């Protein structure tokens, strides 16, 4: 990519990881557990 | 084959 | 009348590895006609 | 879900 | 009568776009020419008309 601007980009999910590996695993498990009625999916980012 | 649109580990 | 074609500006390093890779007998491209016809017309005289 | 079919959060 | 033709392309409710990618396609959120070093990790001007 552009390494000199990779850190901040990754910090704010500019081009970093998906919302399944920076999220603490407990939280992702939680969201998958209660997506049916308390979806938190849209609160987060999935950088592409 | 890193041609994809990687989201966080390659592949749509 | 003028023909017109639109090219995908494929990266050369990878386009060239598509020729020597899609030209192989094994990887040839085979199509099918949707209607899959054997058309035949049969005349019918009036009031038959 | 879970395996006694559907639900949600008695599974973490 | 002899006739001279006119045309238009009335197209409302939409904004003209020009992706900032090399193929012009929609590759991803962060374009393929929004991370190409010549345009980031460097400076540039802009001049449209």
């Amino acid at each position: 990519a552009t390494p000199s601007m990779m850190p901040q980009w990754s910090y704010m999910h500019i081009a970093g990881q998906d919302a399944s590996e920076y999220l603490s695993p407990g939280l992702v498990q939680f969201a998958r557990a209660t997506d049916t009625y308390f979806s938190l999916g849209n609160k987060f980012r999935n950088p592409t | 084959r890193p041609f994809m649109g990687t989201w966080n580990e390659i592949g749509t | 009348i003028n023909l017109y074609a639109n090219f995908f500006p494929m990266a050369h390093n990878t386009a060239s590895t598509l020729e020597a890779m899609l030209r192989n007998d094994t990887n040839d491209q085979s199509f099918n006609d949707y209607l899959c016809a054997a058309n035949m017309l049969y005349p019918i005289p009036s009031n038959a | 879900s879970l395996a006694p079919r559907h639900g949600s959060r008695p599974f973490m | 009568v002899p006739s001279l033709t006119q045309k238009k392309f009335l197209c409302d409710r939409t904004m003209w776009r020009i992706p900032f990618s090399s193929n012009f396609m929609s590759m991803g959120a962060l374009t393929d020419l929004g991370q190409n070093m010549l345009y980031a990790n460097s400076a540039h001007a802009l001049d449209m008309t």
